[PDB]
């Protein structure tokens, strides 16, 4: 028994590379494309649901996850690594923030916490880095809307729009053409849907595309009335139908 | 403290007074004894105010995480099992006496929790120093198959019994209604039968009344 | 340079060989299995192969009762299968105690998948060489199949199959579902759903089965049980009376 | 609290009153003191509500794990798990538990676990604060291998006496009947048992 | 308790501390120095529970001396006193608390002011012109409230203490065997050996 | 067992150097250049954001300059994520010191503490060191304006001007030539920019690829002020010094 | 015996028209012996004001603790803490010591720099929040304060009227408490300025 | 590449654990030992090589009892077998402690299985160098198990392991065909003695001692007992008579 | 083959061997010889002691464990100190707790289980010493052979150490004779000393060179050295 691996599995090579982190980014490159676009009144994050069998039920595997009622995440790379990260992210938003200050963390802060968890897997004994890159979109009262990228090393950067994974270079070019500081949310949804069309070979519909937004408060999605200062979540996953509505207008 | 819980044909209602005291002195005339564990599971608390609020949010926070982990709406039996196990662990030292109610995929529920961690199930329940006044009214007017409006009335009447008759209770009535179809409605200050009458005189002072020794500007900025 | 094949660290391609190899072990027993959903039941079918005459056939199983409601069939070596069964049973019992209701199939799946994911990331734990197919009639979701692998992956399934001849069974079922246009087997009795499963296994594998060549588990509202030789025989007789 | 369990020809019956008091105030008049730890293994609880509940909750947990690995546990096994908790934590618990179960091989069995944590296998058992008043009565009227209705009757008369005299007992008489047939829940209201 | 008196004048801090050490029925010693020097311009007096008294004071002195070497610098009286407060405030919720009350008298070479800090065993620090612990204030404070001026010379300070000690020797029931007096100023810490018949 | 896979991050070479420290410094040498210059009345920190994009948000960013205290800041060259671990503990150290003594922490004491933490990852524990070098800019009332540097070895040194990251050879030569002891903050700013401008591997040095900060003594006060330049403010200061 | 009564002292807070005011006495005693007339019990972290009554050593500690936590807050959040948030922080900090609490009665007062809403709150030694709309009282003459405040207070007063009210509430309460007084101080707090006035009162 | 076989928990490219496979070699190299299930119990026998006249006969007992009703026998590294039996004893005590009833045989099997499997999960432990044949009588029958170094185990009609395993397995298979209605306890004891003698052929260079134990509902009262004196000699004879 | 698998005790060779253990066994073979043998009434250890120089002392090879039990060693002497020290405690525990003299059979089981733990775990090493344990308990006289693999064997007599095969055959040949030397201490020892003489090759066994111990029916375990062995050369 007993973990006898109390030394780093990620070390510096003579050139200064950190091999394991490089290798994890390469796992990310092979991953299905995901992307995020920031508008003036919202953010959209989107990816392809790429089922392993047509016998699988792809609504059971969610690639776009609520972290707090105002923050959402998507990934490219290793799916199971993402899933546990979402567990740890959700929890830390409570233990490191909500249980202390009575409110949900602001985006940059929660990203920061996720980044820390990632960094540590790059230095602690007997683990390998996480093989994912994340895009975290969210809102908070004092910073407005924001979109962040987090890489295996634990580095994070704020973006106006970006894409990660398989077709990320093509898609970042496509995004530089179409982005401006005046886009309304629906316009950004539109650009997301277009950008993604380039990456998908197969069927391209509301059942094969996962997409969520950080927009207005949805008081209908809160579950209770009577506290004027609780307005509902800003995170909303679109429905299969909502996506298809926007594809005919494509 | 007077707190009650009444089941109706399609849900459950809970209510509370709004007096908070330290010894014989009234500290808060409008405090909230009704607590949200999740959107559709609310809790009424008696005993130590910091304990009922803290134990509600600790469990609430874990319920939220549990809900997200399992992709399922929270259940009342979950909140109940979590609360009692925590309360038990601390042997009565966390002074939370709770009426826990809500609706979930399995139906509508109403339970009580004692500080030592025993639990009870019922159609009607009260706890607190107004417990007996309230229960007198409940034992008097409760029937099987109440309507939502009947249940709000009965609940509201029980809290009133407490307001008037128990020195431990007063001021207003807070209600929360959890119906199986619908969103939970929290009605803060559903009743306010204790408005202070207008004073006989105004106590506003002539400016300059107070002797000042020294005045200074405090720096907020950096 | 060449130790990235022994522990669960990244290869320069970004691969985890130890996980790939662990998948390979899941075929070591040369047993196939398949799961399908009824109107209100869930059925797992698995090949039973007892080559040694010295073996007590009644103790040879890869189907496990995890809780009153969840059943689990494994593809992989029996020692890793039993390791997984014990754990899942402990996890199902604990959940009930802590949260006051029965652990859902998908939830147990996620839990086992997370544990598997850890072995994927920590060096001192090896992955288990097993694939776990979990089945129940969930109280909120109805008939459920969730399957986990050495990578920590899991997903829900309309129906599924696993083993050396995974693919043949899969295409057979895929074809059925294109025709039938629904995501289940439209039968009120589980007896008929078992019957369907066995039938479609025969068509895909091209083999006839006797009462000792199979092993069947059935999940219904509030029970998961496994069939005896004799209950299977009764199913075999019935299939043969329509040919 | 007034509780008892009686083995008969076809199995075993658990019975209890429904009162829980804090002082002279009846905190609950409809309590269910007959607690299920397995399909056909039940207990009656007396002593501290929080303690007996917490214990029962753990025993339910242990026997659900046992069943998963080794199939159905015996009644003797259930009594042993209860005893382990009670004996090993005698300093911190106040629990007087009657374990009653039906087994196909063993028929009806009854194990009483008094304050210390000791186990006692018995043909019937009485416990709780109302029990003192019915020691004479029970000992004079219990016979081995009674019928279901004879047993129900014996429980009913017994508990109605205990309830009559103990202020800590009252409300309804609950019974759970444990046989090869399954599990039956009886209730008897004051208007009926008071006039026996 | 033992007598612990302190006064801050124009240009110095004076500490006066009783000389007696009593154990039950006998006075074991009549020349006890209830003081440690923490740094060249900071002095601490102390009174309370028998063992803890000196144990605490030497523990503080050791930490300050370590700081002084590590940094080749002398902490300000305010900084020393905050450290000392934190230490007592830790002690109060620990398993067996230090029952020690202290006066800190320091000359701040960077501000050129003298400073007197009173901290009791709970870690209750206050900064004052004059202070004491225990019963000492009850007898002396009305004299100090009356005569004290912030512009007093060191000489005037000692005269005012002389008065304070006189009142103590008249009305307080314990014979405390007089006081050792120490002055803390810009030049450091010296002892007034002529207080017996000053 | 496990011994087979241990890289041994904390052993000496036959020459007596520490492999991992050397390789981590090698990593840092490829990081965007950071510069600190100390003046009689202020300190400047300037850092060059390596490779950017039109789509990168610059308004909601600060990846190389971090505030430690009201009176101390750092500029980072190396792994950002590693740097945050360290920055965070350094922020904690400063407040423990403030809580203990009711005085802000002298700059050297904070730099020594961080350097000590780095040195530990060099001697015990078999973990890789942090791929990070810091420039420290700060003020206290003992030594006034100070400028320090620390690297993965856990060595720290004091400087009148210094660079870490890429092209430091080139940058140091330029700093040594034009730096004079009587300099004022306003000249220092200019020197910093000039130096980065001649040592960049980019075509030009635009505002979006720079972070900038100063610690001055607010001329209408008598006490110390830290200014992390807003994207606009960098754009302005880049025209005043004539690089438009 | 009673750690809440060793040192003495009071704090009161009131809301008015686009302003709040928070006030305290200056006494620090050791039972019957007055020790200091300069013991201020009100502190501030940016625009959030916290008053603390009760055991002096805990008053000092908690102030030093909240300075520490709000400093780290400002660094990570890149903005100053609001009163609503701070209140929650006081609450969870107190409850963390549930079975070994600080012997204190904290009071928060400030104006929310975004909404401009006036805010006050009170806490018990274990962190239960009382968010009254009108006034909050604390300390060894709190009974006296409740009586003064319940008569003297009216809603929406102007900063210079609120000042007279709170001052009179404080001074007449302290004068009926043996363990309060020796000086008083009143903060009048608006969106953009904050004025602090020391009162003249009896010294006995 | 290679080296897959140098470390315990490592999967080879074809999905095998080579160290476990090597443990199996240590087993094959060991003495032969068998178990035969009968219609109300189980019989265990083992071959004991006599290395010299110097070994006190009857004295170095190899079969071990667990609890009161379970017998175990193993071929391979003997100390490993002991370790495994020690654990089996703790494991059975624990079960009896908590559940009152003595541990059922299938339950017991699994306990050993999980522990053996555990020792193929990590490279800080070596796998077990034994196969163990074990069984007993419980509340509902008699059970015979054999447990491999991989942690694999099944229920057996009869079971054999060690150098002489093919002869034993062949002999065992005969018995199954010729007695489909069940063998008796006295019968199984005689038969056991036979199969050991027949298996002794593959190691015929040294002389051997025979050891038998049984656990039978009717013959031993469901308790595990060794076979001694008259009944032992009678089985030795039956085998000598059938070796010719 | 051997090259790659002999690094530690946690690694099996492809033929199923544990090299580290066999390497430990080899330290025994290079040890000085020692013999043990018993009748029905006594058990005897005889051991050849080895020195370094004519200047050095002869290193002891016999250690007493209780009044009724003791052993001789061959191999790493510190290891024998550890194992005999463990055995002393096991005897002691039996006495203090059960008021019972620990059976020689059981003492062998304990040593087997102790030794075995050091052959399955990473980072430990096997013991590099062999042991011969004699005792008189409730089932009479006994002799055991302990090997660092953990195999403990009960024998009428045996020998371990360099050239131990001489003594072993002599004993194998004399079996029926020495087994019957009951009630005669001196005669059993003489049988031991002769058997040990079969393993000499170097030189002849001298007064301060030879070590003998005995335990039996009315004899507590005692060790003879110096002039107290003169009567046996």
């Amino acid at each position: 028994m007993t973990d006898r691996y109390s030394f780093s599995l990620t070390t510096f090579s003579p050139s200064g590379k950190l091999g394991q982190i490089d290798y994890a980014l390469t796992a990310v490159k092979q991953g299905v494309t995901s992307l995020g676009i920031k508008a003036t009144n919202g953010v959209v994050i989107a990816t392809e649901k790429k089922s392993s069998s047509p016998l699988a039920m792809s609504e059971t595997l969610s690639k776009v996850s609520l972290l707090t009622p105002d923050i959402g995440a998507v990934y490219s790379g290793m799916g199971p690594d993402y899933r546990v990260l979402v567990d740890k992210s959700r929890k830390v938003a409570h233990t490191s923030y909500k249980r202390i200050y009575g409110e949900y963390p602001p985006t940059k802060l929660l990203v920061s916490e996720v980044a820390k968890i990632m960094q540590e897997a790059t230095q602690s004994g007997g683990v390998r880095p996480f093989g994912v890159s994340l895009l975290i979109a969210g809102h908070d009262e004092f910073n407005g809307f924001s979109l962040y990228q987090v890489d295996p090393s634990g580095s994070y950067f704020p973006w106006k729009a970006t894409a990660i994974g398989k077709g990320s270079v093509a898609a970042k070019t496509f995004l530089e053409k179409r982005w401006n500081d005046e886009l309304e949310l629906e316009d950004a949804i539109h650009i997301a849907l277009l950008t993604l069309k380039e990456s998908v070979e197969g069927e391209f519909n509301g059942d094969t595309i996962e997409l969520a937004i950080i927009g207005d408060e949805n008081p209908d999605l809160l579950g209770y009335t009577g506290i004027p200062t609780d307005k509902g979540p800003r995170f909303r996953k679109l429905t299969s139908q909502e996506i298809n509505d926007r594809l005919e207008a494509l | 403290t007077t707190i009650v819980g009444v089941k109706f044909n399609n849900g459950v209602v809970i209510a509370a007074d709004t007096r908070s005291t330290q010894g014989p002195i009234v500290a808060d005339k409008n405090c909230a004894k009704l607590h949200r564990i999740s959107p559709k599971i609310w809790c009424a608390g008696a005993g130590t105010a910091a304990d009922t609020e803290a134990v509600t949010q600790l469990i609430g926070s874990n319920i939220e995480l549990h809900s997200l982990y399992t992709s399922r709406e929270p259940r009342v039996v979950s909140a109940l099992q979590m609360l009692k196990q925590h309360l038990f662990k601390y042997q009565g030292h966390i002074g939370a006496y709770l009426i826990v109610a809500g609706v979930d995929p399995t139906g509508s529920h109403l339970f009580s929790i004692h500080a030592h961690g025993s639990t009870d199930v019922g159609y009607y329940l009260s706890l607190g120093s107004g417990s007996l006044a309230a229960m007198a009214v409940l034992e008097s007017h409760w029937k099987q198959d109440l309507t939502k409006e009947e249940a709000i009335k009965l609940a509201s009447d029980a809290i009133q019994a407490g307001i008037w008759n128990d020195l431990g209770s007063g001021s207003n009535v807070d209600v929360c209604v959890m119906e199986i179809g619908k969103d939970a409605e929290y009605l803060r200050n559903y009743l306010t039968p204790n408005v202070r009458e207008e004073k006989q005189k105004s106590y506003k002072f002539p400016r300059g009344t107070t002797a000042v020794l020294k005045e200074s500007i405090v720096n907020i900025c950096d | 340079a060449g130790y990235d094949r022994h522990i669960t660290i990244f290869s320069p391609e970004g691969r985890l060989y130890q996980v790939e190899y662990a998948f390979k072990a899941t075929n070591q027993t040369n047993i196939n299995s398949l799961a399908v959903r009824g109107k209100d039941c869930t059925v797992v079918i698995s090949q039973k192969k007892v080559p040694d005459k010295l073996l007590d056939p009644t103790t040879v199983s890869y189907i496990f009762c995890i809780s009153r409601t969840i059943g689990m069939v494994v593809n992989g070596p029996i020692p890793d299968a039993r390791n997984a069964a014990l754990r899942a049973k402990a996890e199902a019992a604990e959940f009930r105690y802590k949260y006051g209701y029965d652990m859902p199939c998908d939830v147990l799946a996620k839990r086992m998948a997370n544990l598997s994911q850890i072995y994927t990331q920590r060096a001192y734990m090896r992955p288990l060489g097993v694939i776990l197919t979990f089945v129940s009639v969930d109280e909120e979701l109805g008939p459920s199949i969730y399957k986990t692998d050495p990578a920590g992956y899991y997903v829900g399934y309309k129906a599924t199959a696993t083993g050396p001849k995974q693919q043949e069974i899969t295409t057979n079922l895929e074809n059925h579902f294109k025709k039938s246009k629904i995501d289940h087997i439209n039968e009120e009795s589980w007896e008929k759903v078992v019957e369907f499963a066995i039938t479609h296994m025969i068509d895909a594998l091209g083999t006839e089965f006797s009462k000792n060549d199979l092993e069947v588990g059935v999940a219904t509202k509030d029970k998961f049980f496994t069939l005896s030789a004799e209950n299977i025989e009764e199913r075999l007789v019935a299939i043969a009376e329509q040919d | 609290t007034s509780i008892m369990a009686v083995t008969f020809k076809d199995g075993v019956i658990l019975g209890a009153d429904s009162r829980t008091t804090t002082g002279a105030y009846i905190a609950n008049r409809v309590t269910d003191k007959l607690t299920r730890v397995h399909d056909k293994i039940w207990c009656c609880r007396s002593g501290s509500a929080a303690d007996t509940q917490a214990i029962a909750d753990i025993v339910q947990y242990h026997l659900e794990l046992y069943t998963s690995q080794y199939g159905t546990p015996s009644t003797e096994t259930a009594a042993s798990v209860f005893k382990e908790l009670c004996y090993e934590n005698k300093d911190n618990l106040t629990a007087g538990i009657i374990v009653a179960g039906y087994d196909d091989k063993n028929k009806g069995e009854v194990y009483t676990i008094p304050l210390g944590g000791s186990v006692h296998k018995l043909p019937y058992a009485i416990a709780g604060s109302g029990s003192t008043f019915i020691y004479g009565y029970c000992d004079k009227n219990f016979r081995e291998n009674m019928s279901k209705e004879e047993t129900v009757d014996f429980i009913k008369h017994s508990l109605s006496q205990a309830i009559k005299w103990d202020g800590s007992s009252g409300g309804v008489i609950r019974m759970v009947v444990l046989t090869a047939a399954g599990v039956e829940r009886l209730i008897f209201y004051p208007d009926e048992y008071e006039q026996l | 308790m033992d007598i612990i008196l302190g006064i801050r004048v124009q240009d110095s801090v004076i500490l006066a501390s009783s000389k007696a050490v009593t154990r039950g029925i006998s006075v074991l010693k009549d020349s006890d120095d209830k003081t440690r020097q923490l740094s060249p311009h900071t002095l601490m007096s102390f009174a309370g529970e028998a063992g803890d008294t000196v144990q605490f004071a030497e523990y503080i002195q050791a930490n300050i001396q370590l700081y002084s070497i590590r940094e080749d610098y002398e902490l300000s009286p305010q900084a020393v006193s905050s450290f000392v407060r934190q230490e007592l405030a830790k002690s109060i919720r620990s398993r067996r608390p230090y029952q020690v009350n202290v006066l800190i008298g320091g000359y701040d070479k960077k501000k050129n002011k003298p400073e007197l800090y009173q901290i009791d065993y709970l870690g209750t620090k206050v900064e004052l012109p004059y202070g004491a612990h225990g019963y000492s204030g009850f007898y002396t404070f009305s004299l100090l409230d009356h005569h004290y001026r912030p512009d007093m010379t060191t000489e005037e300070g000692l005269d005012l203490l002389k008065l304070c000690v006189q009142e103590l020797e008249k009305r307080m029931p314990m014979d405390f065997k007089g006081v050792i007096v120490k002055i803390v100023d810009k030049d450091g810490i010296r002892q007034v050996d002529d207080f017996q018949a000053q | 067992g496990s011994r087979r896979y241990d890289s041994r991050t904390t052993i000496f070479s036959p020459e007596g150097r520490l492999y991992q420290v050397e390789y981590a410094l090698e990593s840092i040498s490829h990081a965007g250049t950071a510069i600190g210059i100390m003046a009689s009345d202020g300190i400047v920190l300037a850092a060059e954001r390596k490779v950017t994009s039109t789509l990168l948000e610059q308004d909601t960013s600060t990846e190389k300059l971090y505030k430690l205290n009201d009176k101390i800041a750092v500029a980072v060259a190396g792994l950002t994520a590693d740097a945050e671990i360290l920055i965070n503990t350094a922020r904690i150290h400063a407040q423990n010191y403030l809580k203990t003594y009711n005085e802000d922490i002298p700059v050297e004491i904070l730099v020594r503490r961080l350097s000590d933490i780095k040195q530990g990852y060099t001697q015990h524990g078999g973990l890789r060191p942090f791929g990070v070098s810091f420039i420290y800019a700060g003020y206290d009332d003992r030594y006034g304006y100070q400028l320090y540097t620390s690297n993965p070895s856990g060595n720290y040194t004091g400087w009148k001007a210094i660079s870490v990251g890429a092209n430091t050879s080139a940058a140091q030569t330029l700093l040594q030539m034009d730096y004079k002891d009587d300099m004022k903050v306003d000249d220092a700013i200019e020197l910093a920019l000039k130096t980065l401008s001649k040592t960049t591997d980019s075509s030009a040095l635009t505002y979006d690829r720079l972070e900038f900060a100063t610690i001055r003594k607010g001329a209408n006060d008598g006490e110390v002020y830290q200014k992390i330049f807003k994207p606009q403010e960098i754009k302005d200061i880049l025209v005043k010094t004539g690089i438009t | 015996s009673d750690p809440s009564s060793i040192n003495g002292g009071i704090v009161v807070a009131m809301t008015g028209k686009d302003c709040v005011a928070i006030a305290c006495d200056l006494r620090l005693g050791s039972q019957s012996l007055g020790v200091s007339n300069k013991f201020e019990k009100i502190f501030h972290y940016g625009h959030v004001f916290l008053g603390i009554t009760g055991l002096a050593t805990d008053v000092t500690t908690l102030n030093e603790m909240f300075r520490y936590k709000t400093n780290l807050y400002k660094l990570k959040e890149e903005r100053a803490i609001e009163p609503e948030t701070f209140t929650q922080l006081v609450s969870s900090s107190l409850y963390e010591r549930r079975f070994g609490p600080y012997f204190v009665g904290p009071v928060v007062a400030g104006i929310n720099s975004k909404s401009g809403k006036p805010f006050i709150a009170g806490f018990d030694l274990i962190g239960c929040i009382d968010e009254a709309k009108d006034f909050i009282v604390s300390g060894t003459a709190s009974d006296q304060l409740f009586g003064m405040c319940e008569s003297l207070y009216e809603p929406n007063l102007e900063p210079e009227d609120l000042f007279e009210t709170i001052s009179q509430a404080l001074l007449n309460a302290a004068d009926r408490d043996a363990l309060s007084g020796w000086g008083a101080v009143v903060y009048i707090i608006k969106k953009d300025e904050v004025v602090k006035r020391y009162l003249k009162m009896r010294q006995d | 590449g290679t080296g897959y076989d140098l470390s315990n928990s490592v999967f080879s490219p074809d999905g095998r654990n080579f160290q476990v496979e090597y443990a199996v070699k240590a087993v094959e190299n060991g003495t032969t030992s068998i178990g035969i299930k009968c219609n109300d119990g189980v019989v265990f026998a083992v071959e004991k090589l006599i290395t010299s006249k110097l070994l006190v006969p009857q004295k170095n007992v190899k079969i071990q009892v667990v609890d009161r009703h379970i017998g175990c026998v193993y071929s391979g590294l003997i100390p490993d077998g002991r370790h495994l039996v020690n654990r089996g004893r703790e494991e059975a005590a624990s079960f009896k402690k908590l559940y009152k009833t003595p541990i059922p045989i299938p339950a017991f099997a699994d306990r050993l299985g999980q522990y053996v499997q555990a020792h193929t999960l990590y490279n800080s432990v070596r796998p077990f160098g034994v196969s163990t044949i074990f069984g007993g009588v419980d509340k509902n029958g008699a059970h015979l198990y054999m447990l491999e170094p991989s942690g694999s185990y099944w229920g057996y009609k009869g079971a054999a392991t060690g150098k002489g395993r093919q002869s034993a397995k062949a002999e065992l298979e005969k018995l199954v065909d010729h007695h489909p209605e069940g063998l008796s306890a006295r019968e199984a004891v005689k038969q056991a003695a036979k199969i050991i003698y027949l298996a002794h052929e593959d190691n015929k260079e040294k002389d051997f001692e025979l050891e038998i134990s049984w656990c039978s509902l009717s013959e031993t009262n469901g308790l595990h007992k060794f076979v001694k004196g008259d009944l032992l000699q009678e089985a030795i004879d039956f085998a000598q008579k059938e070796i010719n | 083959f051997r090259n790659n698998y002999d690094g530690d005790t946690v690694t099996f060779s492809p033929t199923g061997r544990l090299f580290q253990v066999e390497y430990a066994l080899e330290a025994i073979k290079q040890g000085s010889v020692t013999v043990g043998l018993r009748s029905n009434t006594h058990a005897v250890l005889v051991a050849l002691k080895r020195n370094a120089d004519e200047l050095s002392s002869y290193q002891k090879k016999i250690i007493k464990c209780d009044e009724h039990m003791g052993l001789s060693l061959a191999g790493l002497a510190p290891d024998a100190r550890v194992l005999s020290n463990y055995l002393r405690q096991q005897c002691n525990y039996s006495s203090l707790v059960f008021n019972r003299k620990l059976a020689v059979e059981r003492a062998g089981h304990l040593l087997c289980d102790k030794a075995q733990k050091n052959t399955q775990s990473y980072g430990g090493r096997p013991y590099g010493v062999g042991l011969l344990i004699i005792g008189y308990d409730k089932s009479g006289a006994h002799l055991l052979e302990f090997q660092p693999s953990g195999n403990v064997t009960e024998l009428y007599g045996t020998a371990i150490g360099a050239r131990s095969q001489g003594a072993k055959t002599y004993l194998e040949r004399t079996l029926d004779t020495f087994i019957k030397i009951d009630g005669n201490p001196d005669e059993l020892i003489k049988a031991g000393v002769e058997a040990i003489s079969q393993s000499l090759r170097d030189e002849s066994l001298t007064v301060d060179n030879l070590s003998i111990a005995i335990v039996g029916k009315d004899t507590p375990f005692t060790i003879y050295d110096g002039e107290a062995v003169a009567k046996y050369i």
